[PDB]
């Protein structure tokens, strides 16, 4: 699922990651939380808000 | 002004 920043944003938690307004990831899942996905960067998955993201599945 | 990051509870 094609995954796109549409904001600036930098990680909260340990289990969150960091992405710049721009990077495409890669959305490998999402479960439960219908607010953060499970995506890929930079070799590490993390989650992200689906509020800072533009998706295209 | 990028969006308000929701309350998470992963």
């Amino acid at each position: 699922m094609e995954a796109i920043a549409k904001y600036d944003f930098k990680a909260t938690a340990d289990d969150e990651l960091s992405f710049k307004r721009g990077d495409i990831l890669k959305v490998l899942n999402e479960e439960c939380d219908q607010n953060w996905y499970k995506a890929e960067l930079n070799g590490k998955d993390g989650f992200i808000p689906k509020n800072y993201i533009e998706m295209k599945p | 002004v990028p969006p308000p990051v929701p309350p998470r509870r992963r």
